[PDB]
């Protein structure tokens, strides 16, 4: 056999490849098309680990499904991108990208070149950005009511919508506490310092955000207190045990007293560490590494409560919450490194497990959202929805501009692009106007998932958006009627919708540039 | 379909198919667990792949032991597991109410009603039912008699009636002993030890502790009357140095001196114990029992026996606290400055051998805030069954104390809540009245199944009970011996307010989410 | 239309190889059938005319016995209800030591009669109610059926007459010899306190001669040889060490660090001089016998031979402890000479050859001690194991008599009296409980029925004779196995007696097992791993 490329190297090319990519993308779109809006339905995904994921989140769904077509791979990747960047719009992006590729299929069948289509798409994207920024409105982020409405307009499309007020307040409190500035750098890190702990049982209405943190831990010794009302807290990265040296420290004994002297020396070392700790007069000591029983003895003699092996992330949150500074050498321990600011340390039994609360903090720059509910799956969905809520709150606090929902923004932008296209005289006017009408898919899908007549409602809406001050008009995903968003209250973050449009248009551009698939070749 | 065009080996259940799948699995679980409900329920036998036998009437155990591979079944098993982890009771009723909500909702969904509308009705009915539950709950001074009625209502469902009459007093006394006024009850402070020698009605409450081990030196006494208990966490065996050491000698005499010296460190702790013993027991009148969470080598065991100390080694990290709460000493990780105030007292300590195992009883403590329930029985499966039952009963009494309220049982609260929901229905806007009706007819599955298990006609019994509750307004339920209505609060059939609330909440939530599932999908390949 | 599909629900969600049985037919009756089959497998071994069985287990080991619990253990019982009945039988073995076959027979009978009652139309609940009330009545009755009591357990003739019955069902041909041996041993190790430990009766099985050459030994026997040159001692001064007979070394790594030719030249001489000093201190305490639980060093053995000490090495720690109990010594963890109290004594310690086997004997001459050994001779290892089981039965009977000295008549006399009295109770009890009470009574008839069938005579005539005699008033009358035709005689006057506690526990456990099997209604077996 005289081949040039290895067998298993299969090469497709041309309009078959183009149509295949577009069909794979629009299939990814049809998978989650119904998961958009307030009247969506849940999907039960089965993990390879025997798990279950009951969700409405586009990125959760697409991340749990597996594909082999590279266009579908790219669509799943852009859903991941939207989730990582803004944490919302994970299904709006998929649907818009699918519709853009769908409308590009026309021009590709009609002998237009993909580069022409792409240049038109990029023109349209810039003009979309312009139109969104013109129709956006500002926000007074000090207005907790405005912020709660922003968060409700984002979680109404999720399961927690029944506990909307609770979840909104939880997310707002968590983000406002995680807001932190040091050396002129503002930081809302709701991934390291807003923690969600799901404890099955109880009821969701008792879920709360703590003014402090919570870990699943107990005292090292039951003689230690489990309730302290003004704890001075010390955090350590070092083991309070006697460990070996880094070198070959081998000893050689010939005298009798030397063995006992060595063991007593170990004990004295632990005593000296514990005294270096006691000198700061703490109430609680929390370690990422072990704590020997002799160290426990000395701390208890000092009336200190110890928690043995905490995670680095939990320790960092305890630091931010109680105002402490993690240390690694109790000899280097300072009052500035001691943690004052926690208002109560409690260690209580939730079910048959012991949980440590460091709550009642003042100015805690970290938090723990304690979720309670029927099951790990329900609580996983509540946690994902709360991630959405907190990420939306964060996007707003960073860029306080808002845009109207219910497809109002899509219709306003489509109208503006159609109006700008009348000055266009080249051949790109057609793909340009096509992406403009391809933005209409969001209200179309909303109407479909509400169960109303897309033709009639979308026609009335496209007509409403030809009037002057009607860029706020959209549709209810709950009744199937056109309303003013100024009256309904569904306002999305400009950052979210910008990222959505950009990701959609660029995904379309990528899949349009793609041709001539090749496969088989092994790295 | 769409997913199958991208992942060809993908399994998918669509809008009609996913609802059918989920509701079918829920009703299958309901059909299996219907028979567990009530004291007249039937015990199932469960045989592992190894051949091990489990006799159970408990919904959670039955769920986890059945041989099932269904996604909806996994969802419902997890909700039941949460019910069990938080309340200790309500798993069977949980599964039954879930299945009945799904069935009563399918009744209207098959005629084209939307599951969204059914779930809206579910939310309205949940609100009204929680209100009615808080209204009918009986806030009662938790006396021994009330707690006995509660523990009986649980143990009579889980085991036979005479064994339940034993376990009732056992559980109630144990909890009433380890409980401090206005201090959450730590059930860890009730040890649970199983012995496999006598009848199941020999299960008792030892007002002290029972360790599953004894002394390892034969010359050590097997019975001690007035005992000083030393609870320690200090190694009394040979400890090697952390840093690598090694011994170097030039003569057998030096080797002998080093052999005598290498143990001085632990000999010193043995001497500290022995000196405390001599100072507190100037003679052999009283006794001295060392209980070590860590090891004790034979040399130390000999040294303590020679001085008349009974040393147990490798106790449990929970027994440290249990011993300091029963006896009344201090658990030590060091003998630096040990004093007689570090010791506890037990008016009796002795040893019990059972075949190849040994037990150590520590009894006649003054006011032990930690106790043990000794589960005696002739078979491993009898012991396991009684362990499960006493877990349920302990949780029940603990919950009755926590919630100073207690709710009538025998389907009384369900009957009354169904009537209240049906009287509330007109205030509900739209076709969510149908979701309300479905919620009510689902609540009615508890009295229905109780009648079905006592051997009565569900419809006739339920009509009698509902008629009595409408004519009198008294909270009436099923009499499992006559099929007639009876006042559960008057006959002493009590349920946990926490259990009923958790049922309402979690069942409504999981049923809503299942009804709103529109696609089951396995596409991880 | 050529396939029946699994019904929606549990039938479809069930795993591949899992099974689900529900209802009287699939679960209750199949469980009763399994327990009945079990009782039938062990019925022909009940009583003195009971026959032995040759069970080969999965390891190709051979058991020749008519001991029910042994047969059950070596069988691969796989049906769960039968497993439950076997658990009851093993609990009887643990609590009492004898009566396992009673437990099996009675449980199987109760379950067969329960199936019949369910077929006539009673509910499992009513059957269980009646069975429980009838077990309570049987327990109320048995104390009145107690005929004799031991009256002395320090004697050797009375104890033999008492143990003969338990060691007759097993080893019927030769029971006077075995009851004599076991009585001698039990009363040797019986202390002035009422507590009796069965592990203090040791059994040494040595091939050779036969069961009539077996003997009791006030002391201990170990199938060992001596490590040194001394083989006999007549006034033993035993010193026992849990440590080896070697120089103590460090638990931390020890190294001989030599730096001079003088140290190198002197180290080994110093080691042996140390060993000589240690062993000479031991010998000068008067010890003529040393027993080490660990190994022996060549130099230490050399010096023990030099100072005329008999060295014995017992690998086992239970053996070391029992030797300490035997001789009155204390196991020292150090090689330090023993104090006058830490030392043990034996009227003789010697090496002998019983048959092909070499043994070391620590023999007291006095007719007492803490431990006694029964040296079982026999022409077959299987025979000797069966005789050891019979010895275990006799010893457990002695312990049951130390706990409760009351005795009931055997050969089915107590069972027949129980059946009669419980039938008379059921005839007065109204309601559907009377059927179950009467069947619980009729179940007792299974015991004399099994005895008669194995004796080789007609059980119906035997049972009719027994009922007639117990109606005329004789409660101590049971069947005579020494009669080719159906016969009956005074069990008391014959000396065939059972233990009140044995019957109590057997009835209780059999009733509990039957009632649990009945309480089962659904079975969900998993795929056999
Ligand atoms: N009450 C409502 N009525 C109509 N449209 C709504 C309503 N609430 C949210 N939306 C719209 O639904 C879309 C968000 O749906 P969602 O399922 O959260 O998808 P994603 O966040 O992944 O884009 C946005 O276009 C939003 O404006
Ligand atoms: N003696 C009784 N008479 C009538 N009903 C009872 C009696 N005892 C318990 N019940 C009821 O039977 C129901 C089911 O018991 P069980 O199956 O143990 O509870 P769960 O459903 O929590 O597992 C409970 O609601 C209880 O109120
Ligand atoms: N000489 C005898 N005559 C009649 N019955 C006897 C005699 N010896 C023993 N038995 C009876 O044999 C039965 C016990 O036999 P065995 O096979 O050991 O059963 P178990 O295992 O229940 O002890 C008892 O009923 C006992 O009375
Ligand atoms: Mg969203
Ligand atoms: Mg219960
Ligand atoms: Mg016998």
């Amino acid at each position: 056999p005289v081949l040039v490329l290895s067998q298993n190297t299969k090469r497709e090319s041309g309009r078959k490849v183009q149509s295949g990519n577009i069909n794979a993308a629009k299939t990814i779109a049809d998978i989650i098309r119904t998961c958009l809006g307030p009247k969506s339905m849940m999907k039960m995904l089965l993990d390879p680990m025997g798990g279950i994921v009951m969700t409405n989140d586009g990125n959760a769904i697409l991340r749990e499904i597996q594909v082999q077509h590279p266009a579908a791979k790219s669509m799943i990747e852009i859903s991941r991108t939207q989730d990582e960047e803004v944490g919302d719009g994970t299904t709006s992006v998929i649907i818009l990208a699918g519709e853009m590729l769908s409308v590009a299929e026309h021009f590709l069948e009609q002998q237009m070149h993909p580069t022409v289509v792409i240049s038109a798409y990029r023109k349209a994207l810039d003009d979309m950005i312009s139109t969104l920024k013109k129709i956006s409105i500002p926000v007074d982020i000090s207005d907790s009511d405005m912020m709660l409405n922003i968060i409700n307009s984002s979680i109404t499309t999720k399961a927690i919508s029944r506990w909307s007020s609770l979840a909104c307040n939880i997310a707002l409190d968590a983000v406002k506490m995680v807001q932190f500035e040091e050396n002129g750098r503002k930081e809302i890190d709701i991934k390291k310092y807003a923690r969600v702990e799901k404890i099955p049982g109880g009821i969701i209405e008792d879920s709360c955000v703590l003014r402090g943190v919570m870990i699943n831990k107990d005292v090292t010794h039951p003689r230690m207190r489990r309730y302290i009302k003004n704890p001075r807290i010390v955090l350590l990265d070092s083991s309070l045990e006697y460990k070996k040296g880094e070198s070959q420290t081998d000893i050689e004994i010939t005298r009798e007293e030397d063995f006992t002297r060595i063991l007593q020396m170990e004990e004295e070392y632990i005593q000296q560490l514990c005294e270096d700790i006691i000198q700061l007069k703490p109430d609680v000591v929390i370690t990422e590494k072990g704590i020997s029983d002799l160290a426990q003895h000395y701390l208890m003699r000092a009336n200190i409560t110890a928690i043995r092996r905490v995670r680095k992330t939990d320790n960092n949150r305890i630091a931010r919450a109680c105002g402490a500074r993690i240390v690694s050498r109790p000899e280097e321990l300072r009052e500035d490194d001691v943690g004052t600011g926690a208002g109560l340390l409690e260690i209580k039994k939730i079910g048959d497990e012991y949980f440590t609360f460091i709550t009642d903090c003042k100015d805690p720059k970290a938090c723990t959202i304690l979720l309670r509910g029927a099951s790990k799956e329900i609580l996983s969905e509540v946690e994902r929805n709360l991630q959405d809520a907190m990420q939306v709150c964060r996007n707003v606090l960073l860029d306080p501009q808002l845009v109207p929902g219910g497809g109002a923004s899509e219709m306003a932008v489509a109208h503006a692009l159609t109006e700008k296209s009348k000055a266009m005289t080249g051949v790109e006017q057609w793909p340009y106007r096509a992406v403009a009408q391809a933005l209409e898919v969001i209200p179309r899908t909303l109407i479909q998932n509400c169960g109303a007549s897309t033709i009639r409602l979308l026609t009335s809406l496209r007509a409403k958006h030809t009037q002057e001050n009607c860029e706020t008009w959209g549709v209810n995903g709950e009744t199937g009627t056109l309303v003013d968003m100024k009256e309904l209250g569904i306002w999305e973050p400009l950052a979210v919708k910008l990222q959505t449009y950009k990701t959609a248009v660029e995904t379309a551009v990528l899949l349009l540039r793609i041709d001539d698939i090749v496969s088989g070749h092994k790295k | 379909a769409a997913v199958k065009t991208l992942n060809p080996k993908a399994e998918v259940a669509r809008a009609q198919a996913a609802l059918a799948v989920n509701i079918s699995a829920a009703r299958g679980l309901q059909d299996v667990l219907r028979t567990n409900l009530g004291p007249k329920g039937t015990m199932k036998m469960l045989v592992s792949g190894a051949g091990d036998i489990k006799l159970t009437k408990d919904g959670n155990v039955l769920l986890h032991e059945m041989q099932i591979q269904h996604p909806t079944a996994s969802l419902i098993a997890k909700v039941a597991t949460a019910q069990d982890d938080i309340t200790g009771d309500g798993t069977t009723s949980n599964v039954l109410i879930i299945g009945e909500l799904l069935k009563q909702a399918d009744l209207y969904i098959s005629e084209g009603l939307h599951p969204r509308i059914i779930t809206e009705g579910f939310e309205a009915a949940k609100e009204k039912a929680l209100q009615f539950l808080e209204e009918v709950k009986v806030s009662r001074e938790m006396d021994r008699e009330t707690l006995i009625d509660v523990a009986r209502t649980s143990l009579r469902t889980k085991v036979h009636a005479e064994l339940a009459d034993v376990l009732t007093e056992a559980v109630v006394d144990s909890i009433l002993a380890i409980k401090k006024q206005d201090e959450p009850i730590d059930l860890f402070m009730i040890e649970i030890m199983e012995m496999k020698h006598k009848s199941e009605t020999d299960t008792s409450l030892i007002r002290g502790l029972v360790l599953d081990h004894g002394a390892r030196h034969p010359d050590m006494k097997k019975r001690v009357e007035d005992a000083y208990i030393l609870t320690c966490n200090v190694s009394l065996e040979y400890e090697k140095t952390e840093v690598n050491s090694g011994f170097f000698y030039k003569s057998a005499e030096e080797r002998e001196k080093l052999v005598k010296a290498e143990r001085k460190f632990i000999e010193d702790r043995v001497k500290k114990i022995i000196e405390l013993k001599r100072k507190v027991c100037g003679d052999s009148d009283k006794g001295f029992v060392v209980i070590n969470q860590k090891g004790i080598d034979p040399f130390s065991l000999d040294a303590l026996s020679k001085e008349g100390i009974v040393a147990l080694r490798r106790a449990k990290r929970r027994n440290m606290e249990r011993l300091t709460l029963a006896c009344g000493g201090v658990a030590l990780n060091s003998f630096d400055d040990l004093s007689p105030d570090c010791l506890g007292h037990a008016g009796l300590v002795y040893e019990y051998t059972l075949g190849e195992e040994k037990f150590t009883f520590i009894e006649k403590c003054n006011n032990p805030r930690s106790v043990t329930l000794l589960i005696k029985g002739p078979n491993k499966h009898t012991l396991t069954q009684i362990k499960d039952a006493v877990r349920d009963g302990l949780r029940a009494v603990k919950n009755a104390i926590d919630d100073g309220c207690v709710v009538p049982g025998a389907g009384a609260v369900e009957v009354a809540m169904a009537e209240a929901l049906i009287k509330h229905k007109p205030s509900v806007k739209g076709r969510a009245q149908l979701g309300v009706q479905a919620f009510a007819d689902a609540l009615l599955i508890i009295p229905k199944v109780l009648a079905q298990n006592s051997g009565f006609d569900l419809q006739e019994t339920l009509v009698k009970i509902q008629a009595e509750h409408s004519e009198s307004g008294q909270l009436v339920g099923v009499d499992l011996n006559t099929g007639e209505p009876m006042v559960a609060a008057e006959v002493g059939v009590w349920d946990n307010y926490c259990v009923k609330k958790q049922l309402l909440h979690s069942c409504t939530v999981i049923a809503t989410n299942i009804l709103l599932v529109d696609e089951i999908m396995r596409a991880g390949m | 239309a050529l396939h029946v599909p699994k019904a929606p629900g549990f039938a479809q969600m069930l795993k591949e190889g899992a099974k689900h049985f529900s209802g009287l037919e699939e679960a209750v009756y199949r469980n009763i059938q399994a327990c009945k089959e079990l009782a039938q497998t062990t019925r022909t071994a009940y009583g003195p005319n009971g026959m032995n069985k040759m069970v080969i287990n999965h390891l190709e080991k051979l058991f020749v016995t008519n001991d029910a619990a042994t047969i059950l253990r070596e069988l691969e019982v796989q049906h769960p209800a039968a497993k439950m009945i076997v658990m009851a039988s093993h609990m009887q073995e643990q609590e009492v030591g004898d009566g396992t076959n009673f437990v099996l027979v009675f449980a199987g009978a109760l379950l067969e009669l329960a199936e019949e009652l369910l077929r006539i139309g009673l509910s499992v609940s009513e059957v269980i109610e009646g069975y429980e009330i009838a077990c309570r009545k049987a327990h109320e009755i048995l104390p009145n059926l107690v005929c004799c009591s031991a009256k002395n357990l320090r004697d050797i003739d009375e104890v033999s007459s008492l143990l003969r019955t338990s060691i007759m069902s097993k080893q019927y041909g030769n029971e006077v010899f075995l009851a004599k041996l076991i009585a001698q041993a039990c009363v040797s190790i019986f202390p002035d306190s009422g507590h009796f430990n069965v592990d203090n009766i040791r059994v040494c099985k040595i091939l050779g001669s036969g069961i009539s050459s077996s003997s009791v030994l006030h002391g201990m026997v170990f199938k060992k040889e001596t490590e040194g040159d001394v083989t006999s001692v007549k006034d033993a001064k035993i010193a026992v060490y849990s440590c080896p007979f070697d120089g103590m070394i460090t638990e931390t790594k020890g190294t001989v660090l030599i730096k001079t030719a003088e140290e190198l030249m002197n180290f080994s001489k110093g080691e042996e001089n140390l060993m000589d000093a240690q062993v000479k201190a031991i010998a000068d305490t008067g010890a003529n016998v040393v027993v080490t639980g660990g190994k022996v060093a060549d130099m230490a053995l050399h010096y023990a031979n030099k100072y005329n000490i008999m060295l014995v090495r017992l690998n086992s720690k239970w053996d070391l402890r029992r030797l300490c109990k035997t001789v009155g010594a204390t196991a020292l963890p150090r090689l330090t000479p023993p104090v006058l109290e830490e030392m043990g004594h034996c009227d003789s310690v010697y090496l002998s050859e019983v048959g092909d086997t070499q043994v070391v004997v620590f023999k007291h001459e006095k007719e007492d001690g803490a431990i006694s050994t029964i040296v079982l001779r026999g022409s077959t290892d299987n025979l000797m194991d069966d005789i050891e089981r019979a010895v275990d039965d006799g010893v457990n009977t002695f312990k049951v008599l130390t706990r409760d000295k009351r005795l009931v008549p055997g050969g089915g006399a107590t069972e027949i009296e129980l059946a009669k009295q419980i039938t008379s109770y059921g005839e007065t009890c109204p309601g559907l409980e009377q059927y179950a009470i009467k069947k619980f009574a009729e179940a007792f008839e299974a015991i004399p029925r099994a005895l008669a069938e194995n004796s080789g005579v007609k059980a119906n005539e035997v049972i009719s004779k027994l009922y007639a005699v117990h109606q005329e008033g004789n409660k101590n009358v049971g069947l005579d196995i020494e009669a080719e035709v159906p016969a009956v005689k005074d069990m008391l006057e014959a000396g065939i007696l059972d233990t009140y506690l044995g019957k109590y526990w057997a009835i209780k456990l059999a009733t509990n097992a039957a009632v649990t099997v009945l309480r089962v209604d659904q079975i969900i077996m998993a795929k056999p791993a």
